[PDB]
């Protein structure tokens, strides 16, 4: 073949995105 | 303190006198005074090429500066932190402290003495790996625009850095 | 047949009866530094080691004196 | 244990063999004997110590304080027993096992770490107990006892690599891989030095760098150094501590033997008189000499005795027997000739020998398929 | 539960009351929900467990799971009791 969704989406979205294996080393 | 250190005479008693000024400032309970005295003393160790207590005492200064107010004071110790990590030839931590100084000094209008030094050191950090000479040439060009007509040695070394990069 | 191994094992019993645990412990003084180490490298390290055991063992401290004399 | 008594009691190697440095080691050993219940270690190593005049003075106090703290940990263990709880009994038996590691007796600490090893509610604390057996296994220099609990505790982690747990286990891997002569697989262990820190339990950071600079400096070639350490900023940070290491790195990478041989005596003397690094001093010297001779001889086909003698700064009478022993013993390059008194090699090791590297596996595989014929009918 | 109790008059039914977790029920759930992540050796579970009141045991999970984000933001190896106190101020503010 704001700042509440910008801070919330910021730290909850882009901070885990720009680092690898954080899902493993943050207490998943 | 600046006019006493710029004379460059009897540098042995200068660091001990600065330690007595920090001891006195702690005796009179002046936090910002001893923070400035350590902010200049770490520059004295930077000129003395003593990177152990400069990075250690500078880190202990960061532990009490990141929590407190006056984020503009952190630009000097993070900029000089990039200067001592560059002196120790450390690219990732100098880029991390550089980015922290950018996101810290992004809202505060810094004077051209400190604003142009960010790009001046940035051009040397990017020029250390030889990734792209155009962006580094822009950092030295803006650094020359910042150091223009403010200091003759800084201007001749600014154009020296332009002709270098 | 496998029956001829008995007198050879009797010779091994005589060799073991010569010294009672003397080569196991005396040689174990070096085997404790040789245990778990690759024995393939111990042939070269033991070759040059036993080769230099007589004289000029290290010889690296003597080069500083042999520079001006040779 | 994790106390400084591991290092203070670890200086017994340089306390034992040489009689010159046996003054400071017995100075801080006797001064530190009143710490961490050092009675039994130095009493066992008393034959390598002074007389019995001052020895029997403190034994009466240490033997009663040992029984006092021991019976207090027994009473605390009985107070923790017969009660609902898991971490309390683990801390009581674990603390008793830590004191039994302070006295230096692995019988009651063996059965103690066996009981608290059986009371492990999770695998992380189990690996912590394993490390508690490794910290004393370094002093006991055992081979299999420290690899059994790590071979069993290695698999089934499932909790991810921590900041100091997995890094500490990697440090132990560097330890037992420095003990063994395995280098091509130990060159990957010290790559996590970014997250390493001053660990007073086993080895200081400067001692970890000082210990890995040998396996990295010798066990690696020029592309491996340029990729790993020269590109990395870690050695660029830690070179300012001691100016000698920078000389042994820039002089070796720069191929300057005139200063490397004058300064090599510090590597010779420092190489010995160490706990775990002394018995291997013969391999690093020869391996480094043949590695340097293969480094210079790689890019050089023919070599006169003048440029060689001036480059190495040694007489021709010594390099004569050097290369003479390294033709058959070393087996680095083809046969050498002296018809013109000039080192001249050919090295046809690429064109035909690159295809001839598989004939060894062809003959061993031939005997192995002869074994396959031996399996036939029986 | 009132309508269900009108349809289930305790004829054949096991009646086990589900109370809000008590102090020990906060120490043990604090340990079960503390072993999964890092934890320092100089923390006292007694007081930090007594300083987590409110609805139920999920508030402790709010302290831990809403404290690992402050461990990430602070960029530290482990979590201290002061960070757990900050998470206490956070979930107590949310309460």
């Amino acid at each position: 073949p704001m700042d509440i969704q910008k801070q919330e989406v910021r730290e909850a979205v882009e901070l885990p995105l720009t680092h690898f294996e954080l899902y493993k080393q943050i207490g998943i | 303190l600046d006019l006493f250190l710029d004379m460059e005479a009897a540098t042995g008693q200068e660091v001990e006198l600065c330690l007595e000024c920090i001891e006195w400032a702690k005796s009179e309970k002046r936090t910002f005074l001893r923070q400035a005295l350590e902010a200049r003393l770490v520059s004295l160790y930077f000129d003395t090429k003593r990177y152990q207590e400069a990075l250690h005492l500078g880190s202990q200064l960061l532990r009490e500066l990141k929590k407190m107010d006056d984020k503009a004071l952190l630009v000097e110790v993070q900029l000089l932190e990039s200067k001592t990590y560059h002196a120790l030839s450390n690219l990732p931590k100098a880029r991390a402290a550089l980015t922290s100084a950018r996101t810290t000094a992004n809202a505060i209008y810094c004077p051209p003495k400190l604003q142009a030094t960010l790009d001046m050191q940035s051009g040397i950090i990017h020029a250390a790996e030889e990734k792209d000479w155009k962006t580094a040439y822009s950092y030295f060009y803006e650094a020359f625009e910042g150091y223009d007509s403010i200091d003759s040695p800084k201007a001749i070394t600014s154009l020296k850095y332009m002709l270098l990069c | 047949m496998s029956e001829k191994k008995q007198p050879v094992d009797l010779g091994l019993l005589e060799e073991d009866d010569e010294f009672e645990e003397f080569p196991a412990e005396d040689w174990a003084g070096l085997d404790e530094d040789e245990d778990a180490h690759v024995w393939e490298d111990n042939w070269d390290d033991d070759n040059v080691e036993d080769d230099f055991s007589n004289q000029l063992r290290a010889e690296l401290e003597k080069h500083g004196y042999k520079m001006e004399t040779s | 244990p994790k106390n400084p008594d591991l290092r203070i009691a670890q200086l017994r190697f340089l306390l034992s063999l040489p009689e010159h440095r046996g003054d400071a080691a017995v100075r801080d050993e006797l001064m530190a004997a009143v710490r961490d219940n050092n009675m039994a270690p130095y009493y066992e190593a008393l034959c390598k110590s002074l007389d019995w005049q001052i020895d029997v003075d403190l034994l009466n106090k240490m033997k009663k304080a040992n029984e006092d703290e021991l019976k207090r940990l027994d009473e605390e263990l009985e107070d923790a027993e017969k009660n609902l709880g898991e971490s309390e009994i683990r801390d009581a038996m674990m603390a008793k096992a830590e004191y039994l590691c302070r006295i230096g007796d692995k019988e009651g600490a063996l059965t103690a770490f066996r009981k608290t090893y059986d009371k492990t509610v999770a695998l992380g604390h189990r690996l912590d107990i394993v490390f508690y057996l490794l910290r004393i296994g370094l002093f006991y220099m055992d081979n299999d006892l420290i690899t059994r609990n790590t071979e069993k505790a290695k698999s089934l982690i499932e909790e991810g690599g921590d900041w100091d747990r997995r890094n500490r286990l990697k440090v132990y891997q560097g330890l037992y891989c420095v003990a063994i002569r395995d280098f091509k697989q130990a060159a990957e262990l010290f790559l996590d030095t970014v997250s390493t820190f001053t660990s007073y339990e086993l080895m200081d950071y400067k001692t970890f760098v000082t210990y890995t600079v040998y396996v990295s400096m010798i066990a690696l070639e020029r592309p491996d150094l340029r990729e790993k350490v020269i590109k990395g900023a870690e050695i660029l940070e830690v070179l300012h501590s001691l100016p000698a290491v920078r000389q042994y790195l820039f002089s070796l990478y720069e191929c300057r033997y005139s200063v490397f041989f004058q300064s090599l005596a510090v590597v010779e003397q420092e190489m010995k008189k160490d706990w775990l690094f002394a018995p291997h001093y013969r391999y690093y010297v020869r391996e480094m000499r043949i590695h340097a001779y293969s480094q210079l001889l790689e890019s050089y086909r023919s070599l006169t005795l003048g440029y060689m003698a001036e480059a190495f700064g040694v007489g021709v009478e010594f390099i004569d027997q050097e290369l003479s022993r390294f033709i058959a013993a070393g087996r680095l390059h083809c046969k050498i000739d002296k018809v013109n008194e000039i080192v001249e090699t050919n090295r046809p090791d690429s064109k035909n020998w690159q295809y001839q590297e598989t004939i060894k596996k062809g003959d061993l595989l031939l005997n192995r398929v002869q074994k396959l014929s031996r399996v036939i009918n029986m | 539960i009132l309508d269900s109790a009108l349809l289930r008059p305790g004829r054949i039914d096991r009646k086990i009351e589900f109370p809000p977790p008590n102090e020990e029920a906060r120490l043990d759930i604090l340990k079960i929900h503390s072993r999964k992540m890092n934890l320092t050796r100089g923390i006292n579970l007694r007081k930090i467990a007594e300083l987590m009141p409110g609805a139920s045991g999920a508030e402790v999970k709010g302290v831990c799971t809403e404290a690992g984000m402050y461990a990430l933001r602070e960029r530290r190896v482990h979590v201290t009791q002061e960070d757990f106190e900050m998470a206490v101020a956070k979930v107590m503010q949310k309460d």
